[PDB]
C-alpha cells in the first residue's frame, strides 16, 4: 500500500521507535482536504460507463491501425476486453482518491506493467495516450470543484509518468 | 534531511540564541506560500517524464557527437543510463523545492558528482546543457507559459518560486563544472 | 519607400493574419572549464582516478574509522564475550588461511574493480547507509555520504550483527526453502547480468581453495540450526527488519512474502555487493 | 589577416642555412643582426 | 533533523521516487496548525528567564540533598552550571514548536544522554523529575491558546519518555 | 627540428642505447591521442583572423599608451606592423602543439627577439601582456568553454594536451623580453 | 596548386632524392581520410541551388542597407550578380573538398580578391556574413557523416580567415 | 625573485585585477600535495655528498679524455673546482624546490654562465652529460626508486612533482649550448 499511514508508521517501526509528534503531524492534512478529496471520487463513479466509451474510440480515432489481423485489435472481442482494460486502470485512480496516496495503483496496475504489454503484443503507446486524452479532458471549476479536480489530475499524468 | 525551517534554526545555534518573532517573518512569509509552493510542485511531477524525455532529446539536438560511435553516449544501454541519470536530478531538485532549501540537494548527490562523470568518461559540456534544458521548461510549468499544457490555478505572482528553481540547478551545474 | 522623423514604433498594422509567416532565432552552445593561468613550472590535465578522489589525507582516514566501525560492530557481535557462531570463516580443517586468501582476494577483486562498478558502489552504498540506519540524523549520513567504506561497513557490520543475513535463518519446510532459493537465483542474476560470469563471485584463484569455499558454507549453514532455540526464533523477526522497512515499501505482497516466509526474505541480498 | 600570407621578415636573427660555409661568410651568416641587438 | 519534510522527501528517495501526492499531502498539515504550533514558541521565549527558575528549587526541593561535597551540586559553581542544564533543554524544545517533530531534541540532546550523566556522577532522576515539574506546569486557556499546549505538553512528557 | 618522437630519440642517442622496452608507454601514449591532437591544431588556426585581432585590442583598450600620439602604434604603418609582429608568435607555436614538442620554438624565433624587440624600440610591458590574453583563450577553444562559438565535438577530457599550446609561449612569452 | 600531393613530390625536387618511406604516409593519410571526405562533397551537389540562396538571402537578412540606391545590391540585375558571386564561391569548396588541399580556393577565389572587393566597393565581411550561415546550419548526423561536418567546416575556416 | 604563489598575481597587475574566485582553488591545489612535496626534499639534500660527486665520477669513466692532459678534470686545481662548480647546481634545484617557482633560477646561475664557459674552455655536450647522471638520481628519494640505499617515508603517490625537479634540468641544457 501507499499513504501517509505507509510514511510513518512504518518510518517509526522502521526507527525501532514511537509515534512521536512527526508522525501525528502528518495526517492533519489528510482531514483538511478529504472534502476537497472525496467530491472526485463519485465523479468517476457516477461516470464509471459514461467516459469509459468516450476514451476507447477517442484512442482508437488516433490509433485506427488495430483493426487488421494480426494485431492488438483484430477483433470486438479484443475491444470488448479493450473497454475492460481502460476501466480497470480507471478503478484504481478513483481508490487512490480514497487512500491519499497512489495505494492501489502501484502494488497491482503499475509495477511490472513494462513486462507485459508488447509481449502480449499489446502497444504501450496506445495506452498513455488514451490516459492524456482523459488527462486534459476536465474542467474544474464546470465538473467538479476547484479543489477536486488538482487530485484527479495529478493522479493520470502520473500514469503516464509511471509507464516512464 | 534540512529545510528551510531547520535552516532558521541551525545559524541561532552557533549562537545559542533563543528564536525570537525577529526571524519567523521570513517563517511567516513562508507559511504564507504553503499552498502557493504547493500550486509549484505539483506542475512540477505532472509532466516531467515528459521533461526529462524533452531535455535529452533537445541535448542530442544541439549535439550529435554523442550519438557517433566511439561517443560516450550512443548506444541503447547507454542510452537508458543516461535517462538514468537524467531523471535522478529532476528527481532531486524537487525535493529542495518542496524545502524551499537545497541542503538535500547538496549530501545526496553533488559529493563528487563531477568527476565521477569523468572517471566514467561523461561529458560535463553536456551535462550542463541539458539541465539548462530542464532549467527553462521547469519555470515554464510552474508558470503558466508552456506550449499546449496549462494546469489549472488561481491567479497571481509566482516569481519568487521562479527565482527559488533559479537558484537550484546553477548550484548543481557549478558543482559539475 | 521613404523615411519620417515621427515616432510610430509602438502601432502595429493589424493584418496580421500571421499564420502565413513563422521565424526563429538562437544563442547558446558554449561549454566552459576553468583552466589554470599565468604559466612556468606548471601544465595541468585532467586525470581519471577512478575512486573517491577526496584528499589523499581522507582516503587514509577512511578507512581507519570503518575499522573502527567495524571493530564497534565486532563488539556488538561480542557484546557478551563471545565469538558468536553465526560468524564462521572456515570449514572443518583450518584453511582460514585459505580462507584469508579468499578474503585478500576480496580485498583484492574490490580493489581491481573497473571504472563503472567502482563508481556504481559508490553511489548506491550511500542511499543504503540512509536505509541502513534507521534514524535520521545530523552526524551519521554526514560521514555515509562523503564517505564510502563507512557506508560499506555499516551495510556489512550493522546488518551481521542482526540475524537477516544468508545462511543464518532456518526455513520450517520445504515450502520455504524453494523460495529462499528461487529469489537467491536473481541474486545470481544480478551478479552474472550476461554471459559473462563477474569477477567478484570468483571465490578461489588455487585449487586448494577452489572446493574450501564448497565446505565452508556447508559447516556454516548447519551451524544455522545448531546454534540456538531462541536467537534464531529472533532471526524470523529481524528478517522482516531489514526487508520489509527498505527493501519492498509499498509492495504488500513483497510485505507479506516476509511476514509469511522470513527465512526467504533473508538472502533476497538487496545490499548490491556483487555477490 | 594581414597580407596574404604571415611569412618570417628577414631582419631578424638566424635567418640562414650556415652549413659548411667559408670563414669570412659564417660569422656574417650567422650573427645577422647583432650591430644594434647587443651594442645597446 | 526530525519533521515531515524528514518523512517524505527522504522516503521517496529512499524508494527512488518522484514527489507524489503522498508526499504533497504530510506537509498540508504543518499548514493549518503552524498558527497553533507558533504562538507556544514566544511564550517560553518570554519567559526563558522566568521558569528557568522556577524549576531548578523546586527540583532541588525535591532533590535537597545534593549540596554536600562530593556530589553533583556540592557548589553554587554546579548551581550556575545547572541552570544552564535545563534551559540548554528548554532552548530545543522551543525549536521543536517551530521544525513540527522532535528534530532539534534528538541528535542534540536526547541520544546518548543514557552515556553521560552518572558517569559524570549526576542523577538522570533528577533530570526527568525537573521536567517533569514542567510538564504539568501549564494552564491551557490562561497562559497561552487551547491549540498551543498540546504541542508543548506532548514535548516535555516525550523527554521523559525519550530517557526511558 | 624535434617533434615529440625525436625528444625520445637524441637522448636515447646520448645513452649510447636502443630505443627499448622503456619508453614504449610514451610512444603508445602520443598514438592515442593523434585523433584528438589533430582535432585541437585545427581549433586554433580556424579562428586566428578573430584570435590576433582580439588580441591586440585587448591590449590597446586597456593600455592607452599604445595610442599616444608618436608611440608605438600611432601611425598606420606602426599599427600595421603589430598586427603581424604578434600573428607569427600565433603561427610558430600552431606548428609546435602539432609536432608536440617546443623543440621549433627556440631555434626559430626565441634565438634572438628578447635582445630585438629593444633593438627597435618595441618595449617589454606590453609585448609580455600579448601573449597572455592570447593564452587564456587558447584554452578555451580546445576545452570547448568559449562565451560565443561552441564547436561542434565529441566527449572527452582536454586538460592534459590542450597545456600543450600555453606551453608553447613559454617560448614566446619569456624571451619575447 | 595547394595539395596533400604537391607538398610531397615539390619537396622531393627540392630534396634531389626519390619518394622515400617517409614521404608516403600521407598517402596513407589521403586514403583513410578520403573515405568519409567525398560523401560530403557529392551531398552538397544536391541540396546547393537552394544553399547559395538560402545563405545569400541571410547577408541580405543581416545588411539590409544593400538594397538602397548607390549601393551595390541596388536592383535585380546587380543581386543575381551576387548570386553568381556567392555560388562561385560554393563551386569552389566542393573543388577544395575533392583535392584535399586548399589549391582552387588560393588560386581562382582568393588570390587577387580583397583588392577588387574595395573598388567595386562591395562589403568584405558580407560575405562571410554569408557562409557563416552555412557554419550553424550543419546537424552533423543528418547533413553530414558524423567526422565528415568537421572537415567540410574547416573549410569555412579557411575562407572567413581570407576575407577577415 | 617571485616564488610559486606570485607567479600568477603579477599577472593580475598586467590584467588591472584582484585575485578573485578564479585561481582560488587552483592556489590551494600548491598545498595539498605541499607536504607531499616537503617529504620529497630533503633526502636530496640528505645525500649532498653524492651527487656532486657522482655527476664527475660518472664524467671520467665515460670521458677518459677529461682526466686526459688537455681535459678539464685534469689538474686537482680543476678537480677541487670540478665539485665547487658542481656543489651550485645541487643546492638550488633543492632552493627551486621549497619555493617551487623556477623565476629566480634561470637568472642567479644562467645569466652569465653561456658567456663564461666559452672562455673557460668547456665541452658543453660533455657538461649535460654531467648532469642527465644527476638527473636520475633525484627521483630515487621522491619515488624511492633506489637499489642501493633507500628511505622511510609515507605510502602514497608523488608522480605529479616527478620531473618539475627534472623541468629546471633541461633549462640550462639550453642555457649552455
Ligand atoms: C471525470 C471525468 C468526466 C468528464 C470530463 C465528463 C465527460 C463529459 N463532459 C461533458 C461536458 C463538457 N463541458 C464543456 C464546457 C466547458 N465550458 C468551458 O468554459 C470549458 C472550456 C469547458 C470545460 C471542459 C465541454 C467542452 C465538455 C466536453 C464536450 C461535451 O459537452 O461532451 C459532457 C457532456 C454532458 C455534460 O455537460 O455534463 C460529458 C459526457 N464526465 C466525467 O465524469
Ligand atoms: C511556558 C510556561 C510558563 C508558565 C507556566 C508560566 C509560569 C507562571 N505562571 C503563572 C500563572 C499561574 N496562573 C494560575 C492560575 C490558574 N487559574 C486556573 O483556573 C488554573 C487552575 C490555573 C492555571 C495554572 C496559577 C495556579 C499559576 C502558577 C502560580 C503563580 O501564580 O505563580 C505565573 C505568575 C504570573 C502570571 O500570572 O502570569 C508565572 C510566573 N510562564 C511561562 O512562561
Ligand atoms: C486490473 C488490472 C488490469 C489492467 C491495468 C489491464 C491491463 C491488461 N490488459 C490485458 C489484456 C488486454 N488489454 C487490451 C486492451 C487494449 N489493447 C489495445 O491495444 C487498446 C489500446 C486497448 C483497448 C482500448 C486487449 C485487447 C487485451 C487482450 C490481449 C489479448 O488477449 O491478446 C492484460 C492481460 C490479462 C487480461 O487479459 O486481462 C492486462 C494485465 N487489465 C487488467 O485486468
Ligand atoms: C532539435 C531538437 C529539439 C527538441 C527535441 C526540442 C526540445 C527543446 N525544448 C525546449 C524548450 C521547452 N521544452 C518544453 C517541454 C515541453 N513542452 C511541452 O508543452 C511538453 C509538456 C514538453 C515536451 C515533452 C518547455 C515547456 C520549454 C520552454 C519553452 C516552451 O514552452 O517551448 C528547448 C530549449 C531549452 C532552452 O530554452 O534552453 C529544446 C532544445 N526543441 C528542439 O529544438
Ligand atoms: C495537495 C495538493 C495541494 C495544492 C496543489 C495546493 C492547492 C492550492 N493552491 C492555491 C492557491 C494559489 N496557488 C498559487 C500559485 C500559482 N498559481 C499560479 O497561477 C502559478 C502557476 C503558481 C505559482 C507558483 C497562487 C498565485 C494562488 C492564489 C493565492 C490566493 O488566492 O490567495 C490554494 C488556495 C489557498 C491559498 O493559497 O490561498 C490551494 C488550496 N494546496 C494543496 O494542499
Ligand atoms: C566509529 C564511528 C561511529 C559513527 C559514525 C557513529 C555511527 C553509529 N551510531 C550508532 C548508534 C546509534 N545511532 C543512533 C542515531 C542517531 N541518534 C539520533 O538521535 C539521531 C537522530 C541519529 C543520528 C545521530 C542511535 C539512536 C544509536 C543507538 C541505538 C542504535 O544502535 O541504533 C552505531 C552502532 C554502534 C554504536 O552504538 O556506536 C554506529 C556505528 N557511531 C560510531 O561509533
Ligand atoms: C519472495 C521474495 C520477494 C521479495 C521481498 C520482493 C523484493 C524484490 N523485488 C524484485 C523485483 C521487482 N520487485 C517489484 C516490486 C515492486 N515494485 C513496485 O513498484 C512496487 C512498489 C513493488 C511491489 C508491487 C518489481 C516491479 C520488480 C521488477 C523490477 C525490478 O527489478 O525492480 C526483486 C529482484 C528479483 C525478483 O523479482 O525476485 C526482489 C528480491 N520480490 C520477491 O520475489
Ligand atoms: C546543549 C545541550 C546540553 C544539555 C542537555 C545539558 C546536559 C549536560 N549537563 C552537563 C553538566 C552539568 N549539568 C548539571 C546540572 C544539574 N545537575 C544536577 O544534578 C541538577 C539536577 C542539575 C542542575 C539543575 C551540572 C551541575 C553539571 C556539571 C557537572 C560537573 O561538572 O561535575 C553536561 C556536560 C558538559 C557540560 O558541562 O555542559 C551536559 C551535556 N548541558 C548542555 O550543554
Ligand atoms: C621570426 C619571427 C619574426 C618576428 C617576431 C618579427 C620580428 C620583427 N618585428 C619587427 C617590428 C615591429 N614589431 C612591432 C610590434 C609591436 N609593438 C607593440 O607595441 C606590440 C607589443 C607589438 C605588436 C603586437 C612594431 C611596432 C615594429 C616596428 C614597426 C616600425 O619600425 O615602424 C621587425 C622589423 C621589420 C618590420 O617592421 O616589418 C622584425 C624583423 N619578424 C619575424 O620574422
Ligand atoms: C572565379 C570566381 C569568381 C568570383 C568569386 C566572383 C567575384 C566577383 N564578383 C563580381 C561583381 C559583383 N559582386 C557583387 C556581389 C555582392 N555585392 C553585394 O551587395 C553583396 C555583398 C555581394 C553578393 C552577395 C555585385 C553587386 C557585383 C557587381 C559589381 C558592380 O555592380 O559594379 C566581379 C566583377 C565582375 C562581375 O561584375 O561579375 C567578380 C570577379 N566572380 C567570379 O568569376
Ligand atoms: C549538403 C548539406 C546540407 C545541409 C547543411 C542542410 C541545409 C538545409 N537544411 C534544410 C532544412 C532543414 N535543415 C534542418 C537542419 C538543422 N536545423 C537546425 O536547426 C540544426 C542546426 C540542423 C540539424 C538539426 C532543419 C530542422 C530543416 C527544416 C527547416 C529549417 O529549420 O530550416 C534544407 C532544405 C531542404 C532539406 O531539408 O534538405 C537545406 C538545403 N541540407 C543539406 O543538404
Ligand atoms: C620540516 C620538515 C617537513 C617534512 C619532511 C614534511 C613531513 C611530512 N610529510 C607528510 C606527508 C606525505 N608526504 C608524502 C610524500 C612522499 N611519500 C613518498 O613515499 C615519496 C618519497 C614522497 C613524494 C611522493 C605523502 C604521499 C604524504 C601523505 C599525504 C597526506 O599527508 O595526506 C606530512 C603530513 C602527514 C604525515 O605526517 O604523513 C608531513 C608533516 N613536512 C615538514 O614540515
Ligand atoms: C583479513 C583476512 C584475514 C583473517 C581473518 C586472518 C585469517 C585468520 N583468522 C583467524 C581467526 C578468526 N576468525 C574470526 C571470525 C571473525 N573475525 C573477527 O575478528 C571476529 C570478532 C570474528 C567473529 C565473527 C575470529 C574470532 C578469529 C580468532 C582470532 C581473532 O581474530 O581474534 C586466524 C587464527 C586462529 C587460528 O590459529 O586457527 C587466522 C590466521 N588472516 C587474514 O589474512
Ligand atoms: C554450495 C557451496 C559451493 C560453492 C559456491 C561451489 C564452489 C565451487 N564452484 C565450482 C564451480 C563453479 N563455481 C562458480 C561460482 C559460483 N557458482 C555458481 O554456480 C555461480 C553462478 C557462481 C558465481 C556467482 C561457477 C560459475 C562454477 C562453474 C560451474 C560449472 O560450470 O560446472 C566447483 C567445482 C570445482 C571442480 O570440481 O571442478 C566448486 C567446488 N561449490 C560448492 O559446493
Amino acid at each position: 500500500m501507499k499513504s501517509v499511514i505507509t510514511t510513518v508508521v512504518s518510518a517509526a517501526d522502521a526507527a525501532g521507535r514511537f509515534p512521536s509528534n512527526s508522525d501525528l503531524e502528518s495526517i492533519q492534512g489528510n482531514i483538511q482536504r478529504s472534502a476537497a478529496r472525496l467530491e472526485a471520487a463519485e465523479k468517476l463513479a457516477g461516470n464509471h460507463e459514461a467516459v469509459v466509451k468516450e476514451a476507447g474510440d477517442a484512442c482508437f480515432a488516433k490509433y485506427a491501425y488495430l483493426k487488421n489481423p494480426g494485431e492488438a485489435g483484430e477483433n470486438q472481442e479484443k475491444i470488448n476486453k479493450c473497454y475492460r482494460d481502460v476501466d480497470h486502470y480507471m478503478r484504481l485512480v478513483n481508490y487512490c482518491l480514497v487512500v491519499g496516496g497512489t495505494g492501489p495503483l502501484d502494488e497491482w496496475g503499475i509495477a511490472g506493467a513494462r513486462e507485459v504489454y508488447r509481449t502480449l503484443n499489446l502497444p504501450t503507446s496506445a495506452y498513455v495516450a488514451s490516459i492524456a486524452y482523459t488527462r486534459d479532458r476536465l474542467c474544474v471549476p464546470r465538473d467538479m470543484s476547484a479543489q477536486a479536480g488538482v487530485e484527479f489530475s495529478a493522479y493520470l499524468d502520473y500514469l503516464i509518468n509511471a509507464l516512464s | 534531511m534540512l529545510d528551510a525551517f531547520s535552516r532558521v534554526v541551525v545559524n541561532s545555534d552557533a549562537k545559542a540564541a533563543y528564536v525570537g518573532g525577529s526571524d519567523l517573518q521570513a517563517l511567516k512569509s513562508f507559511i504564507a506560500d504553503g499552498n502557493k509552493r504547493l500550486d509549484a510542485v505539483n506542475s512540477i511531477v505532472s509532466n516531467a517524464s515528459c521533461m526529462v524525455s524533452d531535455a535529452v532529446s533537445g541535448m542530442i539536438c544541439e549535439n550529435p557527437g554523442l550519438i557517433s560511435p566511439g561517443g560516450n553516449c550512443y548506444t541503447n544501454r547507454r542510452m537508458a543510463a543516461c535517462l538514468r541519470d537524467g531523471e535522478i536530478i529532476l528527481r532531486y531538485v524537487s525535493y529542495a523545492l518542496l524545502a524551499g532549501d537545497a541542503s538535500v540537494l547538496e549530501d545526496r548527490c553533488l559529493n563528487g558528482l563531477k568527476e565521477t562523470y569523468i572517471a566514467l568518461g561523461v561529458p560535463t559540456n553536456s551535462s550542463i546543457r541539458a539541465v539548462s534544458i530542464m532549467k527553462a521548461q521547469a519555470v515554464a510549468f510552474i508558470t503558466n507559459t508552456a506550449t499546449e499544457r496549462k494546469m489549472s490555478f488561481a491567479a497571481g505572482d509566482c516569481t519568487s518560486l521562479a527565482s527559488e528553481v533559479a537558484s537550484y540547478f546553477d548550484r548543481v551545474g557549478a558543482a559539475i563544472s | 519607400w521613404d523615411k519620417l522623423l515621427n515616432t510610430k514604433p509602438m502601432k502595429r498594422q493589424v493584418q496580421p493574419n500571421p499564420p502565413t509567416n513563422e521565424t526563429r532565432a538562437l544563442n547558446l552552445g558554449n561549454t566552459f572549464r576553468s583552466p589554470a593561468f599565468k604559466f612556468l613550472g606548471t601544465l595541468k590535465r585532467s586525470k581519471d582516478p577512478s575512486g573517491l578522489r577526496l584528499g589523499f589525507y581522507g582516503r587514509k582516514a577512511d578507512d581507519f574509522m570503518a575499522r573502527s566501525i567495524a571493530m564497534q560492530a565486532k563488539a556488538s557481535a561480542a557484546g557478551s564475550g563471545v565469538y558468536t557462531t553465526q560468524c564462521s570463516e572456515g570449514a572443518s580443517k583450518g584453511m582460514a588461511e585459505n580462507a584469508r586468501t579468499a578474503s585478500l582476494a576480496k580485498q583484492f577483486r574490490q580493489a581491481q574493480r573497473s571504472a563503472r562498478e567502482m563508481s556504481f558502489d559508490y553511489y548506491e552504498g550511500r542511499k543504503y547507509a540512509m536505509k541502513a540506519v534507521g534514524h535520521i540524523c545530523n552526524y551519521e549520513e554526514k560521514i555515509f555520504q562523503q564517505y564510502n567504506k563507512t557506508a560499506a561497513a555499516y551495510v556489512m557490520g550493522k546488518q551481521e550483527t542482526l540475524l537477516s543475513c544468508d545462511r543464518y535463518a532456518q526455513p520450517a519446510n520445504k515450502a520455504e526453502e524453494y523460495i529462499q532459493k528461487s529469489v537467491q537465483m536473481q541474486m545470481k542474476k544480478r551478479s552474472i547480468p550476461y554471459g559473462v560470469y563477474t569477477t567478484s563471485c570468483a571465490d578461489g584463484t588455487v585449487k586448494g581453495m577452489a572446493e574450501n569455499a564448497r565446505v565452508a558454507k556447508e559447516s556454516a549453514n548447519f551451524r544455522a540450526r545448531q546454534m540456538s532455540a531462541g536467537a534464531k526464533a529472533a532471526a524470523r523477526f529481524n528478517a522482516r527488519r531489514v526487508a520489509n522497512d527498505w527493501h519492498n515499501n509499498g509492495c504488500n505482497y513483497e510485505e507479506k512474502l516476509t511476514s509469511r516466509f522470513p527465512a526467504a526474505a533473508s538472502s533476497v541480498r538487496p545490499t548490491t555487493n556483487r555477490y | 589577416l594581414t597580407g596574404y600570407d604571415s611569412k618570417s621578415s628577414p631582419n631578424f636573427p638566424n635567418r640562414a642555412a650556415t652549413r659548411e660555409r667559408r670563414t669570412v661568410s659564417f660569422n656574417a651568416r650567422v650573427a645577422r643582426n647583432k650591430s644594434q641587438a647587443k651594442k645597446i
